[PDB]
Order: structure tokens, then C-alpha cells, then sequence
């Protein structure tokens, strides 16, 4: 089983999504998929590696403009950020 | 109909050189990209690098700053208040 | 130092792409600049812009059916069989 | 160790690359990495799933306009096609 972490920025992003009445169930369902190693994911999530100088980071789409960034290693799954393209990449 | 976009001249020249190498013009790439966007109702991947906030979060996390643990999905969801 | 990208396009395609993009706070010209910036920086195309063409699809259909597929024992035998 | 296959179209594609005087050393080294299960590939190959409803297919870049399409499963490595974007996607 993978160790589970989340970053402070993630808890803030989550509270932000929650504040603007996003369907938090979509995010939870995705996160549960990750936690249970039900991998690889349904195709709708468009899961792919994050482009950065940091191996292990990946990027999945809860919605076309609602992104989850997470790190995935053999022993670790860290929820890192979540939000729009603009909020994470803009 | 036409797409019209202001752009830096030097950027335009560099992109045009890359595309010319592949037998393409900028207008070809524009049509191809807009077609993919229209069909998929989504953006192509990795168009922009992670921004300053995302990078800061990754650096902090990597250095063990502001990182929190959870035992399982229930514990996690409770801790995040969702 | 400010030029223009000018590209002929189907008007209905343009309107639809513009709707999709507007949903995310972007304009078509935004996507054009973002895309060309990536191309110029990486000297390469963004991924997955086009589906495999008919020849590629046909090769895949054939191989999936077991048609015109060839085995090799290892790298040496593969390269030898390919003539490389 | 995965079984090794190649398609007839791949044979043709490889002959065409030779004829065009492409640097076959680049392609051969990538192929060796694939055969040796040296996965994930080094970042320079920009390796990613093929955009297709065909499962297990991937797309690696020998050069920015030189693509290798291959299928990779737990038991199988198959070299499918190689060539320029125009040849494979155009």
C-alpha cells in the first residue's frame, strides 16, 4: 500500500474549490482511485506526467479545466495541488 | 474566415523555422491545434509549465515543508474537510 | 517587433474552438501565442495533435489480427532481420 | 523478458529511413532501451501513449520529427511504424 500525503497548498486549493461549489465528489472519486492503486485510470482523466524537472509528478483532469497534480512513487502518493489551468500553469 | 493574432516577431520567426523543418506553416499548426481543441473540448497537454505557486508548493513539499500525512481515504477526506 | 499570425479557417470550427477556449478564460489569439511559444522554446510540436493516419491505423489493425507480424530473438537478430 | 515483434509496415518504414540517410544509431539505441526494459525511457525521448483507441500503443521521439510507434504490454514489445509526423499522422 502507498503512503498517503497532501501538501498545505493542496488543502488550500481544496477549500477554494469547495468555496466555489465545485462537485467535490468528482475529485474524491479520482483520489480514491489513486489511493486504491486502481491504475491506470479511466481514460476521461487524461492522466499524464507533469512536465517539470521533478520526476514522479503527474497531472489528471477531474474536468477539462479542473486539474489534479499529484506525485506518485512506488511507496508514496502525495496530493500536491488542484485547480484550473490558469491557477496551476497560468 | 480567418484567425488573427498579434505576436512577437522573433517568436513568430522561430516557430516558423521549426515548422518549416516539418513542411508546415504557422497557419497549418493553427488549424490543426484549433481542430483538436474544438473536437476534444479541451486543451492539448503541457502547453504551459507549472506556475510560480505550483513550483513553490513542489519545492516546499520536496523539502518536507507543509507536508501532511493521512492513514486512509476516510482520514484524508476528514482532514481536508470534504 | 510585433507581427501578426493570420490563418485561414472554417468559420464554424473557429466559433466552436472560441467557445471551448472562452470557457477557460482564453481567446483564440491566446492559444495561438501559447502554442507558438511552446513550439519555439522546445523546437518540437505539442503531443497528440493528430490521430494516426490511415496507413498507421491499417498497420495497427493488421498487427492486432496477427497479420504480417514478424518475431525476433533479441536486438542483434532484430537488427539483422531489419537490415540495419 | 518481453517477446519481440515488428510489423511489415515497420520493415518498410525502416528501409525508407535508411534510404533517406537518417541516423539509424539513434533509432537502434532507442529500440535497445525498449528491449532491455529500461523503463521509463529517458526524458529526451518524450515518450507518451499514442493518441488512439488502440491500447498499449506508445509514441517516442528519436528526433523532433522522427517518431517510433510501438506496442508495449507485460509480455510483448512490437515495433509498429516509424517516420516523420507527415508519414505517420499526416
Amino acid at each position: 500500500q502507498r503512503d498517503i500525503e497532501y501538501s498545505g497548498q493542496f488543502s488550500k486549493d481544496v477549500k477554494l474549490a469547495q468555496k466555489r461549489h465545485k462537485d467535490m465528489n468528482k475529485l474524491k472519486y479520482l483520489m480514491t482511485l489513486l489511493i486504491n492503486n486502481t491504475l491506470p485510470l479511466p481514460a476521461v482523466y487524461k492522466d499524464h506526467p507533469l512536465q517539470s524537472s521533478w520526476k514522479g509528478y503527474r497531472d489528471a483532469h477531474v474536468e477539462p479545466d479542473w486539474i489534479l497534480i499529484y506525485k506518485l512513487t512506488d511507496k508514496l502518493l502525495r496530493f500536491e495541488r488542484t485547480g484550473t489551468h490558469a491557477a496551476l500553469f497560468g | 474566415a480567418f484567425v488573427r493574432a498579434r505576436i512577437d516577431e522573433d517568436l513568430k520567426n522561430q516557430a516558423a523555422d521549426v515548422l518549416a523543418g516539418m513542411g508546415l506553416t504557422i497557419s497549418d499548426l493553427v488549424r490543426i491545434t484549433l481542430t483538436k481543441v474544438a473536437r476534444e473540448k479541451a486543451l492539448p497537454f503541457d502547453l504551459r509549465e507549472p506556475n510560480q505557486l505550483t513550483i513553490q508548493s513542489i519545492k516546499n513539499s520536496e523539502a518536507g515543508v507543509d507536508v501532511h500525512k493521512a492513514k486512509d481515504a476516510d482520514d484524508l477526506f476528514d482532514k481536508l474537510g470534504i
